[PDB]
């Protein structure tokens, strides 16, 4: 048995993308919307469909923890996820399955590496709206076990550098958990890029004639970062990540993007851009690092 | 119009595990604040919680009855928070309308399963508010709003209450110093994270006891920065705005730790 | 023998997409722009690069002819293509080669099919800016011969249905020419979708913060139409086309899209969307019908 | 300010193949208009060509000197149209400035290799304008502009010329009826496509000779629809605008076919 990281996805969680799809789980109904980003996710969906992984691991900015890094530790979780900011677009009934064994492995290896880690064992816990949105976007069937990871406070409470350093440690902790368990895993970094936004609610939100970048410079930052990734210049994206954080208010400050690449060992590998679009002005890219195609997917002999 | 004013913690730890003595003292203090609230006979409770977060427009809770079971995303290990929260829809809806006339775009939020924050929930439970007798008008903590704007929302809401002939109890929900421990501790050994946070808490708590609004006002921004105060202490600004920058003094019914952070229950003497 | 129609691209011609790339042959220099559409074309470029075709045929809305359908008919054509509406973004020095044999075949086959056709024999003719833009966008190497076809007046001077019927016949004539000459060709319909537009650029044309759909209706029509052809419901696309043209003011009225599909025999085949985006508010999609993968390429 | 006025054809067929009798007569007639223009001693020639198409801003030619060889994309078989067009940058730039003050966003166009239209080129060649002595101020046919807006652009330009103390000759370049044949013909058998167009062309040609602006304006829009007239007859609106909606008669120097379409040379009497 060998553990494997099949691929890593930049899988952002803007809820408007599920709103525009009108799945059965979502209560409110739209007249469509954001189909560029949505078509980008159909490309992502079919790539994941072919992977047939054992587990999806996701790192969400909207489960914020102060005391270390937390992992969903209950086998079955469910609920009604209502978005606090866009309740008119996202009220989603969900029911998911947690890969508790791997989640515990991750927590274990994280602790061993010097992070403080916790298992979430309250079965009435409501999984965060960011996690539910990304999972639906990449996998609407809800047929793959998940490992939900919290985004520890460190990047904001301490500083970007120290927080990123924790996220790096978390990532290599995750890789080690995956490889010891022998799981065939896909990674999901639930981060949008530039997060400058519209401050106003636009009556009929699906109106794509009123959807565009909030700023020029923020869009310019997104393109520059997106180009480097598809160029395979991974060390250059991470060297630029802090300045990108500050000037573009990028959601990767939350840590998912660093956690993912740390788990993949920062591969100098060309990423595929399924698509880029804006939602309320914020830049969102749906992308993939196919480690299996690069031959970098296999981690080592499991225990 | 305002008959009562209180500041209470947003932490659920006093509710969830009162058998930790200092946590239990804080819960007992909140309970007492609720009794004082009731004795002032308000028709509505004007609530602001630091954990009720908005980023687009100002939100005002407009659902007549919101009921559920909430599990705090940090303190889930300590139990569940059942709630049955009533809103004064007529008054909340008037605040939504009045807000743009005071330069703040606002909406109501009336959705089944809308995530009411931990602070609002624990305050309701311990203080016995958000009932049919003491329904709530909850205004959001918009992350882009300053203290000055928060004061404007509070006064704006008090005026709407005066128009509807309703006595108002004002409740600000949030912590003091915010240096939460970043490792797991024994709850029985909980204490204020550091001495500097403790001194800052005690210093400002005494300014509030004395009713020294002038000195309090100039201390607040420095305090908020240096002691990492919950959300810039805007929950106090909420009280100040409702009181129109004037109160005679205060009674600190409790001051204690909450996983390294600071917390207090304060009864205000108008 | 074995003549082949490898694939058909919906390959629109916004000059802004070349402005954003800053190629050697385009004079003005941008700070980037329209990279979603440019990334869309990058995919289209890879697909064309792998096809290894003998020739690229292109039908352009910006070579307008009144008297029948015209074809490039001189071996080498070159010049400086300056966009009359957007001269600050597009001033492109070009040099292309024409597959004169095939172009003559197309004309003769159109003639035999009842269409009036003509060969352009004037060596100083300046190939139109739309043809030059589309060609650069899928093949910036300029190393594949082309057949430049004009857009006859009929859709506008007569009406949409009579115009589309001439494009249908032109498409069939084109198919026969490729079949007879044994060429392995790709088709290029140089049409944008919805053409409602802004009434000015914002001083900085590259400012993508000011780039969005002109109208909600136009965008919705575009999405509806390209989703349909993504489902391979070609018959349904062409039934909606006259209404789409009227309401979305779509450039497909020019006839390239009908010409391409007519030559492909309206394949009920799922098309691949490389990307959708907006330029000055106009709807532009870059798409492919891979007849080689569908086993429908051989004639 | 305005010293002469002409309407001439946009078709290149008279210039390119004058050996065809009907096309030669129109070519000769345009040259005769050229002489009449020279005799009025203008400082600039105010030109509008039906085939100079704009879509966004109104365009005004501001390049001091444009030269090249234009090949018409319909009539390339009959030869090449070499040109050396001189512009009055001062007056054209003044027209670019004045345009938005009259409600029309406008821009200058100064680029090496800008596609000057066939109409403007053949008009320069045959009339002998676009020289250093008779430089052009060319304003585009914007497709979204009506006849009334076209007049506003022309009068705007004439006012700019008044300020610069310049004598202006006005030239409208475009055809009459537009029922072009849709198959190849023997040029020697060219004629107006049908009687109806001929009847219409002749009817309004007579209205112009009389100087009956009131009646002409009544006919123009109906004429334009029914006889498929080149670009709504806006090249006439250009002349009427430049003459402030008034003139006293005209001489029709020539009238004949251009591949089914109608074409004419009109000398106006101010
Ligand atoms: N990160 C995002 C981006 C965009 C819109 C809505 O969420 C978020 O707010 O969750
Ligand atoms: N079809 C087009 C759409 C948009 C802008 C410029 O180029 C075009 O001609
Ligand atoms: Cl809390
Ligand atoms: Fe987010
Ligand atoms: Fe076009
Ligand atoms: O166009």
């Amino acid at each position: 048995m060998q553990g494997e990281i099949i691929a890593g996805f930049l899988a952002p969680h803007p809820p408007h993308l599920v709103y525009g799809e009108n799945p059965p789980q979502n209560e409110p109904r739209s007249q469509g919307g954001w189909e560029v980003l949505r078509w980008a996710y159909e490309r992502a969906r079919e790539r994941l469909d072919a992977m047939k992984p054992d587990v999806l691991l996701v790192h969400s900015p909207h489960w914020i923890t102060s005391v270390g890094h937390h992992f969903l530790g209950v086998p079955e979780l469910s609920g009604k996820s209502v978005d606090p900011i866009f309740p008119n677009v996202f009220r989603y009934d969900f029911s998911l399955n947690v890969d508790v064994e791997l989640a515990e492995a991750c927590a274990e290896e994280g602790r061993k590496a010097g992070l403080v880690t916790k298992m979430m064992r309250n079965p009435k816990f409501r999984v965060d709206y960011g996690t539910i949105t990304t999972l639906h976007l990449i996998r609407p069937q809800w047929d793959i076990p998940v490992v939900g990871i919290s985004a520890n406070n460190s990047p904001y409470y301490l500083n970007t550098k120290e927080g990123m350093s924790e996220m790096d440690v978390l990532g290599k902790a995750t890789r080690e958990a995956i490889r010891k368990t022998g799981r065939k895993a896909v990674l999901l970094a639930s981060n949008t890029l530039s997060h400058w936004h519209f401050h106003e609610e636009p009556t009929i939100p699906e109106d794509m004639s009123k959807e565009y970048p909030a700023t020029m410079a923020g869009y310019q930052w997104d393109i520059r970062m997106i180009e480097l990734m598809r160029q395979g210049k991974t060390s250059e994206v991470f060297k630029l990540l802090p300045q990108f954080i500050d000037e573009a208010f990028a959601e990767v400050k939350s840590g998912a993007f660093t956690w993912m690449h740390a788990a993949m060992q920062y591969p100098e590998l060309a990423a595929e851009l399924f698509g880029y679009g804006t939602v309320i002005g914020t830049g969102n890219a749906v992308m993939e690092w196919d480690l299996r195609k690069a031959g970098l997917s296999m981690l080592g002999a499991a225990d | 119009t305002v008959v009562s004013a209180f500041l209470v913690p947003g932490t659920p730890l006093p509710q969830l595990k009162p058998e930790v003595p200092s946590w239990g003292q804080l819960a007992a203090a909140t309970e007492r604040a609720g009794k004082a609230l009731a004795a002032s006979r308000p028709d509505v409770v004007l609530v602001y919680s630091t954990q009720w977060l908005a980023v687009l427009d100002q939100q005002w809770l407009t659902r007549p009855r919101s009921e559920g079971v909430h599990v705090d995303e940090n303190w889930y290990e300590f139990g569940d928070l059942a709630y049955d929260i009533r809103a004064d829809t007529a008054l909340a809806e008037a605040c939504v309308t009045s807000s743009p006339l005071h330069g703040v775009h606002a909406r109501g939020v009336n959705y089944d399963g809308f995530p009411i924050d931990t602070g609002t929930i624990t305050a309701c439970t311990l203080m016995g508010i958000g009932t049919d007798a003491f329904p709530l008008v909850v205004g959001s903590n918009n992350l882009y709003h300053s203290g000055e704007i928060t004061e404007k929302l509070a006064a704006l809401a008090v005026d709407c209450a005066k128009d509807q002939n309703k006595r108002v109890a004002v409740v600000g929900v949030g912590g003091l110093s915010g240096s939460l421990f970043r490792e797991e501790i024994d709850p029985r050994e909980d204490r204020i994270a550091n001495e500097e946070d403790d001194k800052w808490n005690r210093r400002v708590l005494k300014l509030i006891e004395a009713g020294d609004v002038s000195a309090l006002r100039e201390a607040m921004p420095v305090y908020a920065k240096e002691a990492r105060v919950d959300m810039g202490f805007k929950h106090l600004h909420w009280i100040l705005g409702a009181l129109k920058g004037k109160f005679s003094g205060a009674n600190v019914l409790g001051y204690g730790p909450s996983y390294g952070s600071g917390a207090a229950v304060i009864e205000f003497r108008l």
